[PDB]
RNA sequence: GGAGCCUCGGUUGGCCUCGGAUAGCCGGUCCCCCGCGGGGUCCGGUGCGGAGUGCCCUUCGUCCUGGGAAACGGGGCGCGGC
RNA sequence: CCCCGGAGCCCCGCGGACGCUACGCCGCGACGAGUAGGAGGGCCGCUGCGGUGAGCCUUGAAGCCUAGGGCGCGGGCCCGGG
RNA sequence: CCGCGGCGGUGCGCCGCGACCGGCUCCGGGACGGCUGGGAAGGCCCGGCGGGGAAGGUGGCUCGGCCGAGUGUUACAGCCCCCCCGGCAGCAGCACUCGCCGAAUCCCGGGGCCGAGGGAGCGAGACCCGUCGCCGCGCUCUCCCCCCUCCCGGCGCGCCGG
């Protein structure tokens, strides 16, 4: 009856500088900074959940206007916690700066 | 072929080099053995703190 | 010198790159050492029989 | 047909030896000193006039194909599913409390009675709490609270099994192409023996999970997130 | 889902570093009494510094060149857009969240507001060192109205003492009534600190 | 009150002293001064801050009946005045 | 101590691919910047000739156009509709 | 037609699991060697031998209630410290993590990730298939016994006989 998912950011695309390589998000999950608190969201399933214009499916449900990209938690990136995700398809950029959803349901508890 | 590392695929390394068994079958005992040779000072040095 | 880093190896260094990265030159091709019978058929000559021999 | 006289080490390094075991299985006084055409293979039958008829098991094709595939290459060590070996997490045990993370019973909580032969777990929040029956689920998708009730001495029914909790309906062909077959037949039906399987084990648990104090209350309840709280920090 | 950060004893790009990069996480930040700003090295030195930034105008036509703001919200603004990519899409979204004030407007009159101890003068700096106010240094650059800002400081800061006072009052009542109630709250109270509260 | 294109982000709330930092917070004043408060002194508590944002508030299945502790609290987008 | 027109086959020397356009097919290694320049291969492309497709074509050739379907690393190509 | 029997290729579309192997990156455990055959330490205490800061001391002065606190001097040991002789098991590169280098003197278990890329059966009365090398084992064709007890059988949940 509430919130089953960990909330966190799209901070953008693993990237050099000046080289963005789109085939993997970095994600600021809420709440963890350090490369430490983040052995928990190793391996964890991740949805970019977003809607549009046209209807589709739903999987146990009638047609909605809501779609995912679903993706999984890889590593940890870079000591204050950040971590890298990896999707099915790679992430929008209009993506940038929203909520990915971090699920608790690939568990290891 | 393709190469199996030896040093993790215990089979391959016997394969390669049969001897490993027995240097393998020896370190566990063996460090089996002092382990339960240290729990036994322990005990020792408990009973001796008890006394 | 400066383009190098060496130095005098351990025998676990010579068990380690051996066996995780031993690969012999037969009739010129780079092939990795799976077997015993890759070792004697070009080193066998010498008294050396397999890998633990090559090692020695 | 004696067991494995020597038992093991580690996976794949058993405890004693060659030479041992030479001993122990006694290869010394265990010595074993030891120095078509006409005739048709596997056909036959009966029959009346001119006499019997050969027949042939197995008869020769009637249709080859153009093209086929040719054959594979043995592999060695791919075992199907059900000869498959079963892990659990150790933080689930029997009578444990579990949060179930995914189905339509979604953070409600739960008493885990046992893993089935499948390797799934068996469940039930006791159908009268919770509104969760007996019911199969997967560890991976499942919280293991360090919560438990004491639930050892249970009978839980021999007969309910993997096989049993298993989907049922739908066969091939009927009138198939219009408006109609197997989009209606509609209900899955709980049936009779369902219901009495469910009595039964409620009533064992039931008493026992009472006897702790405001469990039956923490089983009514539902998980989830609220703010400030991140599953990595809190223990469950 | 919004942070109200007092600007007061923090430093300016010490404090903007932080903004910037919440800015653009999505975090909509609001950002209040910016005068109260302060900002290293003595008052002398930084007003310098921006009279320098006034002499950059575009010589042949000075309206289209660098626009100077005065005010410390503005300013601060202007140092937040110098850490944000501001000619992207992305960049100019995430100023849009940004929310800045001179003093502190009746939104936020009303709202707790944070304090960023990473950016904070009392931390941040030695004590023997000089620091500026970026009002004084707003105020002799032409900011218009510190004057009309501290009169309507004095007002709030008024205000709330009376605000601050009744929630003591309700504070102290709140004591009185778990003494007023503490053998028919105490096998509540005892679980509460086998759990590790109220200790 | 009914349908019906489209644009999306969201997935408990926090309704506030002022400020200090080689210091602060709370009480209570027996006592004194000012306009139930404000200021003072004195005393008593806290101070790696539990009158803590390391925080607080809120609960997250629905109902039934039939006991206890708690009990006049909640509502009708209940209605008029200050 | 015997014969494969029958040992039943992990090797079979009695006969031999699903495979064998031998300018074919298959296996192991290694390697791959490039102007000027050189060489190889193009079932890449244009126009005409000898051969050859019991080719195609008014039941619609060439050309032209195409938010249609594909192939090829590519030169290019093939189909659908007009 | 019902068998979804045996084999072969497949999945309309979206999914998930499982175990096996390869390559990684981490985590947790343990067992060893060497040294100034580690240095320091701890613990027990005993006998001596000096030296130093500076003391349950004394003393000038100061500050508080003979006592407590703060400076100052000569300095023994009734606060300690340091050296020297002589001797105990508790040490152990020590979870009292104070300072190394390692592993034929080394092993076990666990988690995250990416990947699976090949295909030694195209016979007419007898397999549509195994498997090579390595591990051992395990078993049996050898007898013994002991235990537990799952199925089944017997006797009184207990006991006796795969
Ligand atoms: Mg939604
Ligand atoms: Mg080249
Ligand atoms: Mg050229």
């Amino acid at each position: 009856s509430g919130r089953l998912w960990c909330k966190a950011i799209f901070a953008g695309y693993k990237r050099g500088l000046r080289n963005q390589r789109e085939h993997t998000a970095l994600l600021k999950i809420e709440g963890v900074y350090a490369r430490d608190e983040t052995e928990f969201y190793l391996g964890k399933r991740c949805a970019y959940v977003y809607k549009a214009k046209n209807n589709t499916v739903t999987p146990g449900g009638k047609p909605n206007k809501t779609r995912v990209i679903w993706g999984k938690v890889t590593r940890a990136h870079g000591n204050s916690g950040m971590v890298r995700a990896k999707f099915r398809s790679n992430l929008p950029a209009k993506a940038i700066g929203h909520r990915i959803r971090v699920m608790l349901y690939p568990s290891r508890i | 072929v393709l190469k199996k590392n030896p040093l993790k695929n215990l089979r391959i390394m016997l394969k390669l080099n049969p001897y490993a068994k027995t240097m393998r079958r020896n370190t566990i005992l063996r460090q089996a053995r002092n382990h339960k040779l240290r729990v036994e000072r322990a005990a020792a040095a408990l009973a001796a703190k008890k006394s | 010198e400066p383009y190098i880093a060496w130095g005098y190896p351990n025998l676990k260094s010579v068990n380690e790159l051996i066996y995780k990265r031993g690969y012999g030159k037969i009739n010129k091709k780079r092939i990795a050492l799976t077997d015993n019978a890759l070792i004697a058929r070009s080193l066998g000559k010498y008294g050396i029989i397999c890998m633990e021999d090559l090692i020695h | 047909p004696h067991c494995s006289r020597n038992p093991v080490l580690v996976r794949g390094i058993g405890r004693y030896s060659r030479s041992a075991m030479y001993s122990r299985k006694a290869l010394y006084k265990r010595k074993y000193a030891a120095p078509v055409l006409a005739t048709v293979t596997k056909p036959v039958g009966g029959d009346k006039n001119g006499g019997t008829r050969v027949v042939k098991l197995r008869k020769m094709p009637r249709y080859y194909p153009t093209e086929d595939v040719p054959r594979k290459l043995l592999s060695h060590g791919r075992k199907p599913f059900s000869q498959h070996v079963r892990k659990l997490r150790a933080s689930i045990t029997p009578g444990t409390i579990l949060i179930i993370l995914t189905g339509r019973h979604r953070g409600k909580r739960v008493v885990f009675l046992k893993q089935l032969s499948s390797g799934l777990l068996l469940v039930t929040g006791p159908l009268s709490l919770n509104r969760v029956p007996l019911r199969r689920t997967h560890q991976k998708f499942v919280i293991a609270t360090s919560t438990k009730i004491d639930i050892s001495g249970v009978k839980i029914p021999k007969h309910l099994t993997d096989a049993y909790f298993k989907k049922k309906q739908l066969r091939k062909p009927r009138h198939q192409e219009g408006e109609i077959f197997d989009t209606e037949k509609e209900k899955y039906e709980i049936t009779e023996q369902r219901k009495v399987d469910q009595k039964a084990v409620d009533s064992q648990i039931l008493p026992k999970i009472k006897a702790v104090p405001q469990l039956q209350g923490y089983l009514r309840s539902v998980f989830a997130l609220t703010n400030g709280v991140y599953p990595h920090k809190l223990v469950f | 889902q919004v942070l109200v950060l007092d600007g007061r004893g923090h430093l300016l790009g010490r404090l903007a570093a932080i903004v910037a990069k919440q800015v653009l996480l999505g975090r909509k930040v609001v950002v209040v009494r910016c005068e109260g700003i302060n900002i290293s090295g003595n008052f002398y030195r930084n007003k310098l510094k921006y009279l320098a930034f006034l002499r950059k105008r575009m010589n042949t036509n000075p309206s289209r060149g660098p626009y100077h703001f005065r005010a410390p919200s503005r300013i601060f603004w202007r140092t937040v857009r110098g850490m944000l990519p501001h000619k992207t899409k992305r960049g100019q979204a995430a100023l849009d969240r940004l929310k800045v004030f001179d003093g502190i407007p009746p939104p936020y009159d009303k709202k707790k507001r944070m304090v960023v101890p990473a950016a904070l003068k009392v931390v941040r700096l030695k004590p023997t060192r000089k620091f500026a106010y970026l009002g004084r240094l707003a105020h002799e650059v032409g900011w218009k109205y510190q004057a009309v800002t501290a009169t309507l400081e004095e007002k709030r800061k008024e205000k709330a003492k009376i605000h601050y006072r009744k929630k003591k009052q309700l504070m102290r009542l709140r004591k009185q009534a778990e003494k007023n109630v503490e053998k028919k709250i105490d096998r509540f109270t005892e679980v509460l600190k086998t759990h590790g509260f109220l200790v």
